RNA sequence: AAAAUUUUAGGAAUAGUUAAUAAUAAUUUAUAAUUUUGAUUAGAUUGUUUUGUUAAUGCUAUUAGAUGGGUGUGGAAAAAUAAAAAAAA
């Protein structure tokens, strides 16, 4: 169970035992039950098993939720950001940047103060 | 010296060339370049020939 | 946390999608801009 | 460097054991010194006093080969595969020995085999390699038919002219449209080959086929209900191309 | 499609993937065996791919021959009597 | 190489690619379907008006009872045949000469054609992979080292002409006549 | 609307950034149609206008260049004759910036690229059949077919442009 | 392989051309430099026949 | 493995541990007859036949199904003997 | 990691020792003798190596 | 995974901007008109101006001038070693310099730590020096840090110091100043142009006379 | 050199020519004086910099020790000098035919 | 083209190698040539713990109101110094800690010594950009005794992971100028019991018995059971 | 890159124009070019034996699905619906 269509661990109390899961065929999935992508997903993981490839491999699952966001028309793997209407910080309201209050921020600070009592 | 060796009237003169017209001569085989076959068949393309399509 | 769109039969039961039109040219804008100015609020 | 190389050989062959610092100060760095220095240094190797020498002479050799493109000769690694037993150096790759295992076991057993050493035409040989047929089929036909309005059809097409009537035509070109051109559907004779390979086929240009004594095995006709068309979807019928279509049915019957 | 077993080297990206293309010395090595077994079926390979080339160019050397003789035959046959024809006219 | 690539069809280079041998099906139902073994690009050429460079063959896939039984019979005669065709010249002058590329149903039909070894995929699950050792693949060789001036010979003989005249041939290609 | 988009395109041509914004926020006060978001707020509140800082130069420059230089309030103005070099060289940048060519531009600007106005008079026709047979379709385009069969004359005889 | 300059001169002569005396001497000089004297003894014999 | 011998490594000896999934005794017989008598097999078009023009239907031909479910008794085994019958 | 050649100069120096000598055409009549008569020793060569 | 079919080519490798889709689309006149008031808010500029064509972050002469034009966040150095922060600042922390601190600079910034606030701003620049100036010390670095701990009566930040100075790059410490700070003894150092120990508190305690 | 009789690669003194052809005849000359005499009407720049001086290592340990590496600019800055001054005698074995031979500094 | 995988062999598409050449294939990508790169993913995601619980200040702001306790200073530049180096020193971490700044030192990464790789670079030059982490090293690079002609730019010198071993013998003052390593072959002579190659170019290591016993359980030769 | 084939009941003028050029990117020269043998504009219509029918070289069909401002990228734009397709273990 490696991909977000074809999710094998659904159907896991589907199938009786190792042997069972094994010479199940794909009529019998088809009777069964499971649905296309299912069946040929565990259809292909069981051959893979016979021939010697051990299903380990990458749990996409998570890169596709992070990569469906960003709204690629082709499902690429690459980042396409949403352009805003209103991006630039003048036109939202903001008539100029705040002017920092200098006097303010250049008061002694608590611990300097109570250094300076202290010495 | 900016005329080269290999000038002559008919002006074809190969650059890059230090070997002067007459010390070498000969049909000597060229390594750059690569054989190049048909690829696009002119009207039989396959099952039977019939006319051939000429 | 696509859009449809209408088919309509012309001959032979063949069917014509009328997709919208593209957003650059200047069509949209005269459909936008009123009819008569003398009489309608711009 | 067939200079160098024949002092670095003078050298090993009077083995004063300096050919290899000679290769190393006047041909390594500024030649394309070719496996054949390494062949004759691996005689010059072979002499030092110490094993462990021996073995680090000869793989900073093989190191000098990758590094200066002077790919090792095959001589000159069968030289370093003769004393494997001693050096334990190897020569060949990984994937050249899997391959060379394999191939060599196959070939022995094939050879041990008597059943499939008869030859296969499939595998054996190319039949014709060019680009028209070395016999004659019957087409192009360079004629027209009933209800063909096209012809010449130009491009890609042999037809050359209306099957029946033309307009006139001069020169050459009436003689090709009335004597010469090909006839596909002439009965008595196909079209004639070139000169001079004609008059041997002469006997043989008459008629289809001499029997005239043929019974028909075939299916009979279906009289009615007369069906017009066949057109069967079919699954092993490699002329269903020339199956579809239609042809003119006029025969015997 | 080149495959990304779980035991890879995980990138911890909330950027972009989470895997990376980086593997383990064994699976180097286990790559190693597999890129052995397929070097034996594609040696046959080329050796059918040389060998049918040598063949089919025989072929043509042939067959090219064979044309060349007749053809030279029928072109002096057709020369003599175009030759024939323009005297009579 | 495109804005929105073709998601659903992907390749590996630009196109027109490699020629590629390859068993084009139909789009009719399974009942009636048909294989076409024929070499194109490895972009397909739908949008133009020539779309192969060549027809090398066609596969039916639905087997088909011996018809020719009440001939001359031999072992297993009367099982299913599979009926198929196959351009060999042109086969042969696409994969050697041009060096075509090759797909999997198409080696494994001229596996059983017998013009290729089997297929690389035409695995079975009754033994495993081989696992190879440097130490005794290099003790095999020692073994089993062939000569030089032999390998060179047969794969010359396998590579360029194998058309070599022998002695008599070239001393009877010799002129013995008053040279003229 | 008409006359507001092209001034709007003719200012931003010119590079008239605060004029262009006078422009829109007196479009979205008075409420033209399409225009009744582009309201945005005033950078050069506090500014003086560049005939006046002319006129000022024209009746010490050198004090007035700090008016004509606009800071952002956390920007502290520098000793004059080290501002007399950094404006050198801003507009030596400049000049030198906007003296690139654009290619495939033709030398013309954005506004001008793809810009053809003829009267309504020309595609009257075409508006008058799109409110038919898209009349609750505006966006979709008005193609033949819609309004005659195949074989068989379009209404509009020019149809699209000529 | 050596083999393709006796092709390559079969191919023009099987193309409807006359192969000139440039093309003989290249196909003979490229076959002896490749070791092939049977083969330009029969690019010779070639030119004989045409 | 170690006529030819081959390396046990290079050519594995089918590992005992694993058990038979299906074996060449496993089939069952499988009868089935396309009479042409039934309409929809005598219709032209038909893909019930092996043959393409000859004729319609087949006279009961057999077929061979198999019967993956030796894994389901308790106890299976197979034993590798020559044949001895023929 | 090496000097290599360059289609411009060459920087390796060469792997071969050749003649820079004019053709036998544009050779003299007494320099093609000269030219002739090594001919005829390298022909003697080849024989014996044959 | 590559942008280089969707988005112009002069974007290649473009990486940290806010928003690339801007750039593709800013030749329209109202975002022109919207970048051009961007611009003005931004400031630093008597001229409407426009970002080049084929460039996504500012120009390198106007991020250049609006750093040099920008206000210091501290105003008014009330000393000189704030006077000498501001100066540093200027020299060092400009833009796309290229110039390295050095340990005589530190040195001479640690000599003017009068009050605890100057004492905060040396070691924040210590610290820059260190790590994202990446200077060796001195030898004598840990001596003038104790020094300036001292000056203000700060025994806790030198102890700390001691505790862990391989991280903060004081790579050679004296063994009277390692016993000083741990407790062994009460003198730290000795001068010997007066002949009198230090500290004070305890040069009458050891060297009562001269 | 060497090795080798390079004709002129060692002169008397440095090359002269008018100043009308200075600037079309100099670029390419390259020759070896005794002695670090540098020409006239040429700004001097000595090359301190380390990520300059580290391509001369290979040169100042195998063949000869470098000492001084100088970039001589002309007033009119078209015609760039370079003046490489070494200290020390050849490491490499001088043949007696050698060009290097003749100077003393070289062969020692 | 210049250097392909089983020479021309188009069996697969797999079989060509994951790249045909070494050279760039296109000839305006110069970028996409063929080396060895590390994983800059990892070795650049440093742990953000050290960071937490540690108060930070901003180099732009140097007002009084946001200047933080001396303790707090100390402790915060004590955390940047392990953050920096959370995930391993760097080259110029490791060249600003040693004389003559570690110029003719010899620095290699992690993997450049395990298995049959055998690889070091010797530095001939640094040049630290005002982040004195990051810069421009120039170095001469040994590979199985062979060495460079002139100085190259080491690659992903800014990625951590790199390991010198300082030796007061190979400094090289600033005034001098750092020779180039001999060749272990070619300038010095070969000597077994100095160096000894650990691989020659037809050598392949031997097939460790952890590895095989790995792949034949994963094949399903042995027996492996829960 | 060329040649032939090219629609309309109520038939007429067309034009960033023709050629030459030491002229890339034409400040020049000419008695220029298109067209009643049917042009240009406007209407209809995806061009080159595939359909139907007949004794028929007649009449009647047909998605060969093909092209300047959206990025100057790329060997080549065709690049933002799909269209049965295996894409580097
Ligand atoms: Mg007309």
């Amino acid at each position: 169970d490696i991909h977000r269509l074809r999710p094998t661990s659904d159907f896991k109390a589907s199938f009786k035992d190792w042997n069972d899961l094994f010479t199940c065929d794909k009529r019998q999935l088809r009777v069964r039950g499971i649905p296309r992508m299912t069946r040929d997903a565990i259809r292909t993981a069981v051959q893979a098993f016979q021939n010697g490839n051990p299903p380990e491999r990458f749990d996409t699952k998570e890169e596709w939720l992070y990569y469906k966001q960003f709204k690629t028309v082709d499902y690429s793997y690459r980042v396409i950001p949403e352009l805003p209407e209103k991006y630039r910080p003048h036109q939202s309201g903001i008539d100029q940047a705040p002017l920092p209050d200098y006097r303010e921020i250049n008061k002694m600070p608590q611990w300097a103060e109570c250094e300076e009592r202290r010495q | 010296d900016e005329r080269p060796r290999d000038w002559t009237v008919d002006e074809i003169t190969a650059e890059d060339v230090k070997r002067s017209p007459y010390k070498e001569m000969e049909m000597q085989p060229l390594q750059n370049l690569a054989p190049r076959y048909e690829a696009r068949p002119k009207g039989y393309f396959g099952r039977t020939y019939y006319s051939g399509m000429k | 946390a696509p859009k449809r769109v209408d088919c309509l039969r012309i001959h032979r039961n063949r069917p014509l999608l009328l997709h919208p039109m593209k957003d650059n040219n200047k069509l949209l804008e005269l459909s936008k801009l009123p009819a008569r100015p003398e009489f309608d609020s711009w | 460097a067939d200079m160098h190389l024949q002092v670095v050989e003078t050298m090993v062959g009077c083995g004063t054991m300096k050919a290899n610092d000679y290769f190393v100060r006047n041909v390594l760095r500024q030649f394309s010194w070719d496996s054949r220095f390494l062949e004759a240094l691996y005689v010059e190797y072979r002499r030092q006093d110490d094993v462990d020498m021996w073995a680090e002479l000869t793989k900073r050799a093989l190191v000098w080969t990758a590094r200066y493109n002077a790919p090792a000769s095959e001589r000159l690694r069968r030289l370093i595969e003769d004393d494997y037993d001693t050096i334990r150096v190897q020569t060949r790759t990984f994937r050249e020995l899997a391959v060379f295992q394999f191939r060599d076991v196959e070939e022995r057993r094939h050879s041990r085999d008597v059943v499939n050493e008869l030859p296969n035409p499939w595998y054996d040989y190319v039949a014709h390699a060019l680009p028209f047929p070395d016999r004659d089929a019957g087409y192009p036909d360079e004629y027209g038919d009933l209800g063909q309005w096209r012809a010449p059809g130009g491009p890609g097409s042999p037809v050359r002219g209306p099957g029946y009537y033309a307009p006139p035509m001069e020169g050459e070109h009436q003689r090709g449209y009335t004597a010469e051109w090909r006839d596909l559907r002439n009965p008595m004779r196909p079209p004639e080959f070139p000169t001079p390979w004609e008059r041997k086929y002469r006997q043989y240009a008459r008629g289809q086929h001499p029997s005239y004594d043929m019974v028909y095995a075939g299916p009979m006709p279906e009289i009615f209900p007369m069906r017009r068309d066949f057109r069967k979807p079919t699954r092993w019928d490699f002329h269903d191309i020339e199956k579809q279509g239609k042809y003119r049915t006029s025969g015997p019957y | 499609r080149q495959i990304r077993p779980y035991y890879n080297l995980p990138s911890k990206s909330e950027h972009g993937r989470k895997m990376t293309g980086f593997l383990t010395p064994y699976r180097h090595w286990m790559w190693k065996q597999n890129e052995l077994w397929r070097n034996v079926h594609e040696a046959q390979f080329e050796h059918l791919r040389r060998v049918y080339k040598r063949q089919w160019l025989e072929s043509f050397r042939v067959n090219a021959d064979e044309y060349i003789y007749k053809y030279n035959i029928t072109k002096a046959a057709q020369l003599a009597q175009w030759e024939c024809e323009m005297k009579e006219q | 190489a495109r804005a929105v690539i073709k998601r659903r069809s992907p390749q590996l280079w630009g196109a027109p690619g490699a020629p590629i041998i390859r068993m084009r099906g139909h789009h009719v139902v399974w009942k009636f379907q048909s294989y076409d073994l024929v070499v194109e690009h490895t972009h397909k050429r739908r949008n133009s008006d020539i779309r192969l460079l060549h027809y090398l063959g066609k596969h039916c896939p639905h087997p088909q009872k011996s018809l020719w039984s009440p001939d001359t019979p031999v072992a297993q005669d009367r099982h299913l045949f599979m009926l198929t065709t196959v351009d060999i010249d042109a086969f042969k002058y696409w994969f050697g000469v041009k060096r075509c590329r090759l797909s999997m149903k198409p080696w494994a039909l001229l596996a059983k054609a017998g013009l290729l070894p089997p297929s690389l995929t035409q695995n079975s699950k009754i033994m495993p992979k081989p696992l190879f050792d440097k130490e005794s693949l290099m003790r095999y060789y020692l073994a089993n080292r062939k000569d030089e001036d032999v390998m060179a010979r047969e794969k010359y003989l396998n590579y360029e002409n194998s058309m070599v005249k022998t002695e008599e041939e070239r001393a009877a290609e010799r002129p013995v006549a008053p040279y003229l | 609307p008409t006359m507001v988009k092209f001034y709007h395109d003719c200012l931003v041509r010119n590079n008239r950034p605060r004029e262009a914004s006078s422009l829109m926020r007196l479009a979205a006060e008075r409420g033209v149609h399409g225009y009744e978001d582009k309201w945005e707020a005033d950078v050069y509140k506090g500014r003086p206008l560049d005939s006046e800082v002319m006129n000022e130069s024209e009746g010490q420059a050198s004090s007035l260049a700090f008016a004509s230089l606009m800071l952002r309030g956390d920007q502290r103005p520098l000793p004059e004759n080290l501002q007399a070099l950094l404006e050198e060289e801003t507009t030596r940048n400049i000049e030198a910036e906007r003296s690139v060519p654009v290619p495939f531009s033709a030398g013309l600007h954005a506004t001008e690229i793809n810009s053809v106005f003829r009267p309504r008079v020309y595609r009257q026709l075409w508006y008058k059949w799109q409110h038919i047979a898209n009349r609750y379709r505006p966006t979709a385009a008005l193609k033949r077919r819609q309004l005659a069969p195949r074989d068989s004359p379009t209404g509009i005889p020019g149809f699209y442009r000529i | 392989i050596p083999q393709e300059a006796l092709h390559w001169l079969l191919r023009m002569i099987v193309d409807n051309f006359n192969p000139q005396h440039v093309h003989y001497i290249a196909a003979m000089k490229t076959l002896q430099s490749a070791g092939e004297l049977d083969m330009a003894r029969d690019v010779w014999k070639i030119m004989e026949r045409q | 493995r170690r006529p030819v011998r081959y390396d046990p490594l290079l050519v594995p000896r089918t590992p005992s541990h694993w058990s038979v999934g299906v074996d060449a005794t496993d089939v069952r017989r499988r009868w089935q007859i396309w009479s042409p008598r039934d309409p929809s097999i005598f219709h032209e078009t038909s893909t019930r036949k092996f043959q393409d023009h000859l004729y319609e239907g087949e006279p009961l031909f057999m077929q061979l199904r198999q019967c993956p479910w030796r894994t389901q008794a308790k106890v299976s085994e197979r034993w590798e003997m020559d044949e001895v019958a023929i | 990691w090496r000097l290599q050649n360059n289609g411009r100069a060459l920087a390796l120096g060469p792997p071969v020792t050749i003649e820079d000598e004019m053709q036998s055409r544009f050779f003299s009549n007494d320099q093609f003798l000269v030219h002739s008569v090594k001919e005829v020793l390298r022909i003697v060569l080849q024989e014996h190596k044959r | 995974a590559s942008l280089r079919y969707r988005r112009p080519y002069w974007m290649m490798f473009l990486k940290g901007v806010d928003n690339w889709k801007i750039y593709t689309v800013i030749q329209q006149p109202d975002h022109q008109r919207t970048e051009m008031l961007y611009q003005a808010w931004l400031g630093g500029l008597d001229r409407p101006y426009t970002r080049p064509k084929c460039m996504a972050n500012q120009p390198l002469w106007l991020s250049k001038k609006r750093h040099m034009l920008r206000k210091e966040r501290l105003d008014g150095p009330e000393t000189p070693l704030e006077k000498y922060v501001l100066e540093w600042h200027k020299k060092f922390h400009s833009f796309q310099g290229t110039e390295r601190p050095t340990p005589d600079d530190l040195h001479t910034a640690l000599d003017l730590v009068e009050r605890p606030l100057d004492l905060s701003y040396a070691l924040q620049l210590l610290g820059q020096c260190r790590n994202l100036n990446n200077i060796r010390f001195a030898k004598e670095t840990f001596l003038v840090f104790l020094e300036a701990c001292l000056r203000v009566g700060r025994r806790d930040c030198a102890e700390y110091a001691l505790e862990h100075a391989e991280p903060l790059g004081f790579w050679f410490i004296d063994e009277d100043h390692r016993r000083y700070l741990q407790g062994e003894q009460t003198w730290y150092k000795l001068s010997p142009l007066d002949n009198l120990y230090y500290p004070v508190e305890e040069n009458a305690k050891l060297n009562e006379g001269r | 050199a060497a090795s080798s009789p390079v004709p002129h690669i060692i002169g008397s003194k440095h090359i002269d020519v008018p100043r009308e052809h200075r600037l079309r005849l100099l670029p390419g000359m390259l020759y070896l004086l005794d002695g670090d005499t540098l020409p006239g009407e040429f700004t001097i720049n000595r090359v301190l910099d380390p990520t300059a001086l580290q391509y001369y290592g290979r040169l100042s340990s195998q063949i000869v020790t470098v000492e001084a590496v100088r970039m001589l600019v002309p007033d009119d800055l078209r015609l760039l000098c370079n003046c490489i001054t070494f200290k020390g005698p050849l490491h490499l074995p001088v043949a007696p035919y050698a060009s290097l031979a003749s100077l003393r500094g070289a062969s020692q | 083209r210049a250097d392909p995988l089983n020479g021309g062999s188009s069996m697969t598409l797999g079989s060509k190698g994951s790249k045909l050449s070494p050279e760039p294939h296109r000839r305006r990508m110069p970028w996409t040539a063929a080396k060895e790169y590390v994983p800059g993913v990892v070795l650049n995601a440093r742990d953000k713990m050290v960071l937490d619980g540690v108060q930070l200040l901003d180099i732009e702001s140097i007002d009084r109101a946001s200047q933080l306790d001396p303790l707090e200073v100390l402790r915060a530049v004590v955390a940047t110094r392990e953050y920096n180096i959370s995930t391993g020193k760097n080259i110029f971490q490791l060249a600003s800690q040693a004389t003559y700044n570690g110029r003719g030192q010899r620095f290699y990464r992690k993997e450049w010594q395990e298995g049959t790789y055998d690889k070091y670079v010797t530095l001939s030059a640094i040049d630290f950009d005002r982040d004195g982490n990051k810069g421009t090293a120039y170095g001469y690079i040994t590979f199985h005794g062979e060495t460079t002609t002139r100085p190259v730019q080491v690659d992903f010198a800014d990625v951590p992971g790199w390991y010198m071993d300082f030796v007061e013998e190979r400094a090289v003052p600033f005034t001098g100028i750092v020779p180039p390593p001999p060749s272990i072959g070619t300038d010095v002579p070969v000597d077994p019991h100095s160096y000894r190659l650990k691989a020659y170019p037809y050598y392949d290591a031997p097939n460790p018995p952890e590895f095989v016993e790995r792949l034949l359980k994963d094949r399903g030769v042995l027996p492996d059971t829960p």
